[PDB]
């Protein structure tokens, strides 16, 4: 058979990620400009929510040195691809969990609906990639909307999860932060409960 | 915005190394026990973000006037960045970070007893240019014990972050050094199962790119995958 | 006083490097013309110092410590001098000198760019055991620019010097890192025609004797010249 | 043939030996105790001397980052093997070139005759071996005295150089220094008057 | 790199091992001198205890075919490695599982403080290696007092362990046996609850 | 004017043939006994004459006509100069000579009793094309006695010189043809240690590239040193 | 490591080298356009000067047979690379020694000062590539003027050269030719006052 040239292989991010990806929580000067957990300014179109969740090993035992990094369509659903700290949204981010309470944030806007490549529209969702030590290649999810059930239901990607229980893994659960719209998305590495992850 | 025109091969996950590989400690509680979900490629994972537009400091590529001069072997680490078609990765981002030239990491959990280097930060970003290249000056780091075994040492190592051009691509790894006689016995380079891929991580020592009675060279190629336009879809 | 009781196996001229060796420049004009004149073994040449009673500092032979800790990679450099008939050299003088990590040398003349390191001098001495054992603590030095060819570089190497019994078996070397790339680039290392002859010079990791989560360690064992009784004479 | 454990391959002293064998000369604090040029103490038996000298290139320049060790017997040709700085006298000694000057200088008294392995005498000599950049494997030489010519005509060493002329090139000559009997003995590596350095 | 000589390997204990360690639990005859289960003698310094447990395998079945072996430090914190069944006290004792309710027990005193490698005090403990038909290489452990809290706090040991639930499973209950001051130490050799082991 | 913006790759001085090679005897006594110096290259050196707007004759890389018919083996000599990168090296010139289809060069030195041919002379001269591309069509050289050994033959060679961009890449060399069973013999040839370098000197007959009917081709490629641009200097 | 394509092996120029780089010399009919040693033209600005030298083998025997390449800056210390007939200066030329005499001459202008690569300024100088019948790879030296003493004392490439006695091979000699200024520079290939030559 034809053989290209093989991908570079993946290792761990290690427990120092954060001096790479993460200054500030290394607890390092930062650089001018950083990627960081704001995807919108707040002037951006679109309802303005927070984001925030633990993740857990199997053991049950918080992960404090995960590293993750977000991307999601705009409040229109159309992928911003033009990175600027200008812009008043950027549809990438990233976010680490507190070496303390093992806990991260998203500061962005509810994402709009994306038609697959057939033409069949998928629920709002973020994609997520979760590093971490211990993590040789990165894990892929998917972010969903408790609020968005009828059109979750729908989701030709939900749907492609053979067992239902196995879907509300991916379901973000609404609450309010200080008067705040957010969700909380928990992510369960393994065992009972393990978040589904992707291969694409 | 973006636009899904590409499709990206499929990743050989035999090639890369396993989830769960017991030897290195700390990936048996964080390993999936289920399959992945296979999903077809779409705009979500076709797309990511084009960092062309990032304003970045004038040494940010430069690991001996970022952070007096750093106390190591001064050397050059530059390459290319390319798909599986062999086709350059302009404009992409690849960042990467390191140990100083005692193994010490400048960050909260590092309680190695080799000192700090007061001139040395360890962190770089370069956003490769019009043929896929990129380049780095900074310090060999050295090995690193850790508790995974009762006597387990990192090989030397840099990490490396590569964004390519979609979420798809994206890629973290750590580049080795030629000849280094820990690498074989490292349990997170053995997370890789064929001897082949592990020599991808592998830089070699480049004396062609090296500036005489200044700095050495290494060259360090990456290979993301490979991007092709859809058809009969 | 001493007494010429032993002979020395003649040494092998063919083994250790010629003299004129063109590549390595300043043994061009440093190289003698005339043929070596061969003597007979007498009482002066088969005796030497016994630095027994030398008085030897408690660090004479800690680097991290002899000169704060010195920036680098912190190992220890241990072995055994034994002779030709793998005898052991007991009580024998084991001296080193090398660069900082950075390939900084502590001395005068050296105008490298890379700096030099506070908390390190770069000397040490050991006396050998009972059993011909010695070692060093130290920081793995690093590779060195020179004005030989245009980009010539040395490896990592430590200079040794030993006494032995006599002023026959008395020498000078370097140890070299096992997988170093740039041995054989070496000139210098490269004045040794013999490969086999090359691979006496390198220190092999030793994993055993490292110090777990502390520094690594290297074996480094050196063959002096056989001693022999006199018979018939 | 019976083929024993080879040697360690000899490899050159380089530019810094200083810095190992030769602390002050490197410009380096020194320690308690060093092995340096003085021999002899004041108050040590015999003729009490002052040997200096300069190395030569094939081009017919200073070599000024040469090191050399001395072995000598004391005034009885007797060779003192235990080193100790409390001595009156040491047989070993160790010198340098200086970085502008380029001269060395060693303190001593004039070695006693000692015999070979067939009982025959030696003229008085001093045993020295040549370290330096650019020498890969030591130079052994032999440093003999202008007025012992009746002794050094009988030296059954001097006696194997087949031509009279190289043995000359083994004689130091006798001059005074601040009215101190010293002797000069350069070294001339290679070409016109090359010294004769010997194997055993 | 130095390759020393290869270890020999390990293999299972297997399910007679009783036979060759453990005489009386075999059913058999046991010799005039018998390594087992008495580390002190009734006239021994220390607080007299009696320990206990039971082991589980990974189904949360007994392990009836258990072999033990313990290390402790006396009384004074001090090992006393000259086995002798006239000592009062013995540092090294031997004990098995019963094969019908699969309970170990051994009868000690509670050992003394002794530092590590760096001059820290580790709190109280007891060296456990355990052996069985289907454990291929023995596991090793350490029992550790509840009723030490303060000293458990500290141990530099207790501490290596990353997650703090998992550094109770080495900590022994205290009990009371037929008015006898007892602990009982429970192994669970693999899952919910699943005791630390140690390599060293 | 020209600037400073490049730098060369270091020769090899043990792929080239070194300067004292006893074999060829008028070496012995026109090589340098003192070692070479290096000097850091700078705009002396990483600079050279460009022969883009130099006038060349309609017929300047033509032997057949630049002088009847030359009596001989019609041939045409073509190949590409690259740099150790693979870089084409375009608008460069490349000059040869040799002696005719008897071994007998035009100039008042030469005293082979072989004739000469009234209708050739034997210069060629052609500036490479936009991609490093040259060519000259002339007769086969015969081989040449010559005052060396008793009986030394040199094998059939046109002498090339290619000046490149730079005088650092400044060359003279002789292009030998794929067969000949003097090459193993010649002196001069065997001032080249290493066989492989040798066969960098073999031109291969290029049926490819022949006229039918007409003439013959050989294909001989250059390698210049490799041109990279300065970095961190 | 890395290794490159391999650069295509020298090779001597030969005896005959003059039919195809210095073709009146071979004795032959030249082209429209040839490359020789007039480097200025009348009018060009600068200081006129005639070069001239002889090439001395190891035992001192002329070498009549040599080729010269000669590269230098404009009177401006400026590199003029665009080679063309018309210039009222070119920065290279060729030259050659007569078959008689044995020397060669050259007409051009005194160079302008250039600086390093560090920014530091070197003496003026003409860069010489020598060829010739048994030399296997050309050799490199620079001609410098004696008249620049000031200059030549602080050149950082002069001062490469360890030995200040090997620096004075570099200095040419002035002196008048038919009133003209000149200035002799002999080369010697090998053994007494052997010219510098340079690797780079
Ligand atoms: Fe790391
Ligand atoms: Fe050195
Ligand atoms: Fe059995
Ligand atoms: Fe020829």
């Amino acid at each position: 058979p034809i053989e290209l040239l093989p991908e570079t292989p993946s290792q761990t991010a290690g427990p120092y990620v954060h001096i790479g990806l993460a200054l500030e929580a290394a607890g390092n000067p930062t650089r001018d400009q950083e990627i960081w957990n704001r995807l919108a300014k707040p002037d951006a179109p679109g309802e303005h929510i927070l984001l925030l969740g633990q993740v857990y090993d199997g053991n049950g035992h918080l992960v404090r040195d995960s590293f993750l990094e977000v991307w999601q369509a705009d409040a229109n659903g159309e992928y911003q691809d033009a990175y600027n700290l200008e812009n008043a949204f950027n549809s990438f981010g990233r976010t680490a969990t507190t070496f303390d309470a093992g806990e991260w944030t998203l500061h962005t806007v509810k994402p709009g609906v994306v038609n697959n490549a057939a033409g069949v529209p998928m629920a709002p969702h973020i994609n997520i990639s979760l590093f971490a030590r211990g993590i040789n290649i990165h894990l892929h999810t998917r972010l969903y909307f408790d609020d968005e059930a009828q059109a979750n239901a729908k989701c030709p990607v939900l749907n492609l999860i053979e067992q239902p229980q196995r879907r509300e893994t991916l379901i973000a659960k609404r609450c309010e932060v200080d008067g705040k719209t957010a969700y909380r998305f928990d992510i369960r590495i393994q065992g009972e409960g393990e978040t589904v992850f992707f291969d694409f | 915005p973006a636009q899904d025109n590409s499709r990206f091969v499929i990743r050989d996950r035999n090639w890369h190394p396993k989830a769960l590989t017991p030897d290195y400690k700390t990936s048996i509680a964080r390993s999936p026990r289920q399959a992945l979900v296979s999903i077809p490629q779409s705009i979500s994972e076709t797309t990511g973000p084009n960092f062309s537009h990032l304003g970045f400091g004038a040494h940010d590529h430069d690991l001996l006037l970022n952070f007096g001069l750093p106390i190591g072997e001064r050397i050059i680490v530059a390459g290319r960045v390319v798909d599986q078609y062999g086709k350059p990765v302009p404009n992409t981002l690849v960042e990467m970070w390191q140990a100083n030239a005692g193994g010490r990491y400048r960050h909260k959990n590092d309680r190695y007893l080799a000192p700090l280097d007061p001139n040395f930060g360890g962190v770089g970003r370069c956003l490769t240019d019009s043929d896929g290249y990129y380049s780095f000056r900074t310090i060999k780091p050295g090995p690193y014990p850790w508790r995974n075994g009762p006597n387990d040492w990192r090989p030397a190592h840099i990490h490396f972050g590569i964004s390519g051009p979609s979420i798809a691509t994206k890629l973290i790894t750590q580049l080795y050094f030629e000849g280094d006689p820990l690498i074989p016995m490292c349990p997170i380079v053995k997370s890789i199962a064929n001897p082949e891929a592990v020599q991808q991580l592998i830089a070699k020592l480049d004396m062609n790119n090296a500036n005489p009675m200044d700095c050495l060279a290494y060259r360090f190629d990456i290979v993301l995958r490979g991007q092709r336009k859809t058809h009969f879809e």
